[PDB]
């Protein structure tokens, strides 16, 4: 058994893992109530002595009111109370009171639950970690939380779902701050990390699903198949990425370039060939994070087929795309993809915004044009912290000044590293 | 291309192409130091918060000694005002008398007068 | 971050205090005796922020009505929702304040302060979470000047913690009612300064101004200029009380409004303005120095942070291109190393006797222009030490005259720095 | 709560008390014998056990002959017989018997007396001290009283209501001498004094009241309608109250500037849109203090409305009092207008003079104008003194002649105040 | 401030003090008995202040009669209202002062004065606040000049507080008793200007030509004389014996009407002047009071008031009259006549109003002035006085007694100083 545990922290952390929750329920066949008429689900469910199927999930946000919502949800029967942590204050979207002040009060609590978890695991691959860069709670609680699973599971892999912050849909001005604040802390603490651009997901709902103001739940429902595609092969026999091992090693050459890029299609509005999918993955229209790949080099490529693909379509395919498109990968790595294809179909939720397909495919690149997403968080710094604007909530809550300098040079470093292998 | 064979599973397959071989062989805190610097991180929250109220506290103090000072110039004008207006009643008291005493001696001196005066005659 | 606790002090605080409890208690359906008789029950959500629970389905507001002197509590509890407040949170002395900052600062107020402290305690206790305290006054008097920003620091040295928000009323020769005021004022300045994290500054200056000008008031009384006060704080507390994408509380918003400690004095502003529209006029009329509570023109310095309201049905994408376009085409009045310094929220729910609304809370340095004002009467007076014998004879020294001065045109340099500072 | 104790003293004191507590009890529907069918005129009237309702006051005069009236006339069981105070010499017009030889007799029964008045307060705002500037009781014994009462109770609020001396209808010839000594005296321990000029209240009741020859009783009832509007904001729960800390504050710029000038309107023989009224105020001719306010400058304009006013008719009257070039305020005053409306119509005396009014207003304003009125009295105090004439009466009983010239230099520094504070 | 304690001293004194009684008696309806038959109230209201109250419905003038000649006071219980008086205060001796003021004062009067002393102590401790003393005397005698100017220095020494008050009768040479009244009056001046608060000067120079020269009397008689004197001193005390807005008193007169302590002697007039027990036919107009009043024909003292300038100016008018055209006749006669006050003390005319006028007059005005002019007088007696003294003529008189020449030079001396002040403030500016 290979069971990997999610942990989600903070409001975007809690309500992107109740849609990811609610989908692979509907993929495996889970009931609300947990009952259930391939095992590899057990990876993600556990299971009681009355045949309720479980998540193996902890949620921390430290807000009442939104980890009601997973006590009162439609799925609320699926959780047991020791897996939703709550509080009476958030961290007021500050990153120092969620680090450092609500860090040092819940941090024993948090990883007691967690350890309770990991006690039911005969072969724990590890954590995937859901949550904001740009909410207090989601980047300064994150990162503790992550230094100390290094400690307590030194050997043990740890995957994160972000959300990248966008103005449409933000919560706070000192966003930027948190953002930097947070990745900093947590850099050697990751092993590989999906970022997901709120504005690229937003223009995604606008484009393709004619929706004029999208929502959290139209975001999350989106967020949700992503997810899906990167997760289906652990929770169902698939043979690409069947362990979370598998995707520093299929993906990450380098440690700290750890960033991989995911574009997904086809995202209709509520059937496409192979070749047409295929083509939509190396358009920038469809990425997770806004870049653009014309101005960086691939580090590694796999492709995540799902539903009903045929091999030679795929090469078919991808034949037609080297031919007419550059695909600059660096020097010392091969110009190639990793296909992998899932049988399993692509499920929407009944109801939503998006369509039933019959084939979907999700593109994973570690492409050096994601540091422009980290270029364009490092200038929205810079404009605050020249005048040390807003600081003076941080150092309230005893983060020193010199710990924003000294993250925002990691940062300088990270965009160079980005440079260098992309020469 | 170059198809190679990855794996095959209940629930799918997997292969790698490749396009073109590379051209360069080859590729180019513990527990306590956590706890430290939250610690470290607490203790600055409670120094700055002891600054706050040990200057709170100055204003209270500043308080009293402003209520205080209102109390002595109070009791100030109070004794300043006894002290004068005992000064003046007895300057007009020791006035007065001193006018009727030198009154009711020059009528005496024309007592003594009136006496030389019969005693001329008999003489 | 659950409840506030709310103090009104002196004749105009309890005067705007009680005319503020009459309008939001029809926004979420409480009649003066109590109990709800609503149609929503949006209306019921957050009612607690305000309302305190009571046995017999009935809603008691969390206020606190203080004053040295007694008759404005008859007033109130005759006036048209007497009866809704606790009767035991009413708080009077016997002797007045005499229009003197210094007696209700230091002697007669200190008599009094522990006695409201008390009940201060008291509804802190019956507290869940307790978000911060919300005081009313005016700062041209002796009671809610004096008494009440020695309230504010005995307040703050014991719950060092909590966020304090005050609503500030600015004297005007225009509406005076002694001849003091300027000292009053400014003395009352420089606690603000120190000691608070959020001030709206309600400027008598500008609601007569706008009841003359606009509303076509040729002889404004204090009815008038109340209409504009309840109106204001009903749309810069829809936030707290409603629903909504923000979880918005006092914490947040002084995070996200004050970018330096010191500089946390809000201009407010309303549309449209009534006497006792589309998108694209609310959004204009917003940024319009004829729709600002404080007598400044927002065209005459640059705003560091706008937080905005919409209240009523209307499209949130219209309203956003609006305000996006309107931080375009005057950029030259926006700061440009603050990244999204514009927040929109919207609130379904339209105020009384309105079908659309818009409130906004600026952080403007155009602000020192009503501090200039106040200082320029200030040194009118004290230069020639008009009226000095009645503050010294209380116990004051001089020096804190011109120590609170000082303190006041250091705030307005500080203004004036952030004015010139670029990218 | 919020007790004021009125203290009346000499002739003129006295008998404008009774024209005073006379219309209280009209006001508040009191009987002659203190009983009665907004519970604020206890500020003014105690109450006993039976239900009677005392004035706090008390009544001082070192000669019986005028307070042997109250003793006999219509309210002799308004007041305890404890409360009216004689003796049985008075000052014969001397400053220097009231303060010292007649005086030092019968000072220790009165604060006596005003002790067990304050013992019965529970909130004494302070007290309001009625005398005349020229009678020698008026002058010596009230400055005797201040100078006791600071000594007793500190910095305790003293207001004053001073008759102004008018040759009309004086009493003595000193009367100049004696208005000099107990202003000098006086100064340091008044914190507010109303002046009214004999002469002013002369030529009203002439005017207005078609009065041939006015008399006292005359006199007194105008100054009556003046003093009530003062405490009618302190007796009665009004839109806008003034208390007597506000009129100290809002009044008096400097400790010693504490001299306003009462003006009254409407004065009708026996309606007036609140406009009129207050334009009338500052008609030189309503004034109760002969000067030219034009000629000055205001320092603070205190208006005291009562009756059928409505706020909005007050703010646009004074908004047009605020243009009037005429009328000038002086640099170091942003804004010198403060406002009482009590609604109460002001009450007339049946049998009086003056008519019923759905409203009216008395101003008090501290203009440096009325320094013209310390200047007529400094004169015609120099007149006689550059001879010393008359003061061999005044060094008999004690004084020295220092204590003329200190008096007249403390009177040359307070003209001179005016001036500087007149300035820009 | 009630009771007044009245004296009358030698023949003068007490034909004056008699008449005064008769008068005033009427004036309160009180008869020769003691009995109170009037009408009116206010005649009883300040009574008190002349008349003690004797059990028996009666009334008793608070009087002291004193001489040294014994017959002049069975004159006065024979005359007219002989029989109010309380007989216990008759202090007589068996022989006069031979119009010797060194008699009076130093010789015989001393020898009675603590007799006399005696009754005024009884009247005085009776007394509930004593205003002080009047004592009615002449000048130009032995009894009235010497002990009644003794009996004030004593009474001042007993009661130095309280006010002393004279009707001092001035001898003249047309009504002449002796060569040596110049003498006489000019020994009593000294001692009035050292002992006494307030002097009314009654000169029997402008008596005798009164009545001479207005009344037509070819030959005038101390009846004749005594009948102005007893309309002067009805006039002067109407502020004391009834009601009226100034609560007058002797202090308060003193207090308003002396300037400067030794300026203390009275120029009294009256309008209108008349004979003895005549009836007028026609009454007075307040502009005829007020004109004849400031009239130096009215004027008991022979001064010319136009030849200096009052100090200050008391008016007492009695009747039925406008107050209002009082006012404006009193005024008028100062705004017209305005270079016969000094300018350097304002409001130096005082009015009154009594509504009861004197006995036989529907209207009448009493005249009370501090005037410069007094001086007048004072010259005409010092002249008088230094004829004599130039040739020490009668003064063996005087030494045979006990006194010295330098007594007479110091009463000179300090009469002509008095000359001088008047003088000074007659001259002074503004
Ligand atoms: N895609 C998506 N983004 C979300 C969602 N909820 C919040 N966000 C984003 O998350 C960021 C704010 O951080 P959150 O994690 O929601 O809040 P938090 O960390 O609990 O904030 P605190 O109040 O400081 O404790 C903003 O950039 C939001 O746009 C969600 O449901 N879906
Ligand atoms: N308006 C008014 N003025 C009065 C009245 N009575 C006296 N005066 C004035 O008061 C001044 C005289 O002072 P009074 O108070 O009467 O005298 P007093 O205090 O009794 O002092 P003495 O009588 O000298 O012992 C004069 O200027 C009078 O005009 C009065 O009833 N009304
Ligand atoms: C928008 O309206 C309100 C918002 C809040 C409030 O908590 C809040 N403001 C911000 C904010 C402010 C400025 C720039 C910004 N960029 C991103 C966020 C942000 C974040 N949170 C409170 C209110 O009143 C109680 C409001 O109503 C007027
Ligand atoms: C007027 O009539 C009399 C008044 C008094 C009397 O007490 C008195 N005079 C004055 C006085 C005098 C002069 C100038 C003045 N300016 C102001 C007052 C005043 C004040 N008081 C006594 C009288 O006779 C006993 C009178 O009768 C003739
Ligand atoms: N806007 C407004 N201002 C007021 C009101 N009442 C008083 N003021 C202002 O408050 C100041 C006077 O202070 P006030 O509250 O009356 O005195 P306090 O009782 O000692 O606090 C002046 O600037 C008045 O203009 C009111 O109802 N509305
Ligand atoms: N006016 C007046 N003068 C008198 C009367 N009797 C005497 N004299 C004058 O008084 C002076 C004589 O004094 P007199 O009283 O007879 O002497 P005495 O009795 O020893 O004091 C002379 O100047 C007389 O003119 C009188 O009845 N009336
Ligand atoms: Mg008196």
């Amino acid at each position: 058994m290979r069971e990997c545990i999610s942990i989600h922290v903070g409001q975007a952390g809690v309500q992107i893992g109740n849609a990811c929750w609610e989908l692979y329920c509907l993929e495996h066949g889970i009931q609300p109530d947990g009952q259930m008429p391939d095992d590899s689900f057990n990876t993600f469910f556990s299971e009681t002595g009355a045949g309720k199927h479980v998540p193996r999930a902890v949620f921390v946000d430290l807000e009442p009111t939104v980890i009601d919502e997973v006590r009162t949800g439609t799925y609320r029967q699926l959780f047991h109370p020791e897996q939703l942590i709550t509080g009476k204050e958030d961290a007021a979207n500050n990153y120092a009171r969620g680090h450092y002040t609500i860090g040092k009060e819940i941090i024993d609590l948090v990883l007691d639950r967690i350890r309770k978890l990991a006690d039911q695991c005969t072969g724990l691959q590890g954590f995937l970690v859901f949550h904001s860069f740009g909410g207090g709670t989601g980047s300064g609680f994150t990162s503790l939380l992550m230094e100390r699973l290094s400690v307590d599971y030194g050997k043990k892999s740890k995957l994160e779902f972000s959300i990248y912050p966008a103005p449409q849909v933000s919560t706070a001005v000192v966003e930027p701050y948190n953002s930097i604040l947070t990745t900093h802390t947590t850099l050697e603490h990751s092993d590989c990390a999906f970022m997901v651009d709120n504005e690229a997901i937003y223009d995604i709902c606008r484009r393709n699903l004619d929706i004029e103001r999208p929502t959290y739940t139209n975001l999350n429902r989106l967020i949700s198949q992503i997810v899906s595609s990167i997760t289906a092969s652990l929770r169902f026999d698939g043979a690409l990425n069947v362990d979370l091992t598998e995707f520093q090693t299929n993906l990450v050459p380098y440690p700290r370039i750890h960033f991989p890029l995911a574009t997904y299609a086809p995202v209709i509005s509520a059937q496409l060939s192979v070749a047409e999918i295929t083509n939509a993955c190396f358009e920038p229209a469809n990425q997770m994070v806004k870049c653009d790949p014309r101005h960086g080099k691939y580090m590694a490529c796999c492709l995540l087929y799902r539903g009903d693909v045929v091999p030679k379509d795929v090469n078919a395919a991808i034949a037609t795309i080297k031919t007419k498109r550059s695909i600059q990968f660096v020097d010392w790595c091969p110009t190639g993809f990793k296909v992998g294809i899932n049988y399993q179909p692509p499920t929407v939720v009944p109801g939503g915004d998006l369509a039933k397909v019959q084939r979907a495919v999700c593109m994973l690149s570690n492409t050096t044009a994601i540091a422009e997403a980290w270029a364009r968080l490092d200038h929205k710094f810079d404009l605050m912290y020249a005048k040390r604007a807003f600081v003076h909530w941080y150092v309230g809550e005893g983060m020193e000044e010199g710990e924003f300098s000294e993250a925002r040079e990691d940062m300088a470093a990270l965009e160079k590293d980005y440079e260098e292998v992309g020469v | 291309m170059e198809v190679i064979e990855l794996n095959k599973a209940t629930s799918g397959q997997s292969w790698e192409v490749i396009l073109k071989p590379p051209s360069f062989d080859g590729v180019p805190p513990s527990l306590e130091e956590i706890q430290k610097k939250l610690e470290a991180a607490e203790e600055r929250r409670k120094y700055q918060e002891a600054e706050l109220l040990k200057h709170l506290a100055e204003k209270r103090e500043h308080e009293r000694e402003v209520i205080q000072k209102a109390i002595e110039e109070n009791n100030n004008f109070i004794k300043m005002a006894k002290e004068k207006l005992a000064q003046k009643m007895e300057s007009n008291k020791e006035n007065r008398e001193a006018h009727l005493a030198a009154m009711l001696e020059r009528l005496q001196e024309k007592d003594k007068h009136a006496e030389e005066v019969r005693k001329n005659k008999e003489l | 971050m659950r409840e506030i606790v709310h103090i009104q002090a002196g004749q105009c605080g309890n005067q705007i205090g009680a005319k503020f409890w009459e309008v939001i208690s029809d926004e979420h359906g409480i009649d003066p005796t109590g109990s709800y008789h609503g149609d929503s029950d949006l209306q019921l959500e957050r009612i607690n922020v305000y309302y305190n629970e009571a046995t017999g389905n009935k809603y008691v507001p969390r206020a606190i009505l203080v004053d040295l002197e007694p008759g404005t509590m008859d007033s109130v509890r005759s006036g048209p929702f007497g009866q809704i407040f606790r009767p035991d949170n009413f708080v009077f002395g016997q002797s007045g304040a005499g229009n003197n900052w210094a007696k209700g600062h230091y002697t007669e107020g200190a008599e009094l302060v522990d006695s409201v402290l008390d009940v201060v305690r008291k509804e802190s206790e019956s507290c869940d979470c307790l978000q911060g305290f919300q005081l009313t006054h005016s700062l041209g008097g002796g009671t809610g000047s004096g008494m009440g920003t020695l309230l504010i620091s005995k307040i703050r040295e014991e719950y060092p913690d909590r966020i304090m928000n005050t609503f500030s009323v600015m004297p005007s020769p225009k509406v005076s009612d002694t001849v003091v005021e300027p000292y009053n004022a400014t003395l009352s300045v420089h606690q603000l300064v120190e000691n608070t994290d959020e001030t709206y500054c309600i400027d008598n200056e500008a609601l007569y101004d706008i009841c003359f000008r606009t509303l076509k008031l040729t002889t404004p009384t204090y009815g008038d200029l109340n209409h504009l006060v309840s109106a204001t704080m009903s749309g810069v507390t829809t936030c707290l009380r409603f629903p909504g994408q923000l979880n918005a509380d006092l914490r947040k918003l002084a995070v996200n409004m004050v970018p330096f400690p010191r500089l946390h004095f809000f201009m407010p502003g309303f549309a449209p303005l009534t006497s006792r529209l589309t998108v694209p006029e609310l959004t204009q009329q917003m940024f319009d120095s004829k729709n600002m509570m404080a007598a400044c023109d927002p065209r005459h310095g640059r705003y560091l942070t706008v937080a905005a309201i919409f209240r009523g049905r209307m499209s949130m994408k219209e309203v956003d291109e609006q305000m996006l376009n309107v931080q375009n085409k005057n950029s030259s009045y926006f700061v440009e190393w603050i990244p999204n310094n514009v927040k929109t929220a919207v609130c379904d729910i339209p105020p009384r006797g309105l079908k659309m609304s818009a409130t906004f809370i600026g952080n403007s340095t155009a602000i020192q222009e009503l501090f200039k004002r106040i200082s320029e009467q200030f040194t009118a007076m004290f230069r020639r030490k008009a009226f000095l014998h009645w503050y010294t004879g209380e116990g004051m020294d001089e020096m804190e005259f011109t120590e609170a001065e000082s303190n006041m045109n250091d705030l307005v340099s500080e203004y004036q720095q952030y004015q010139d500072a670029t990218a």
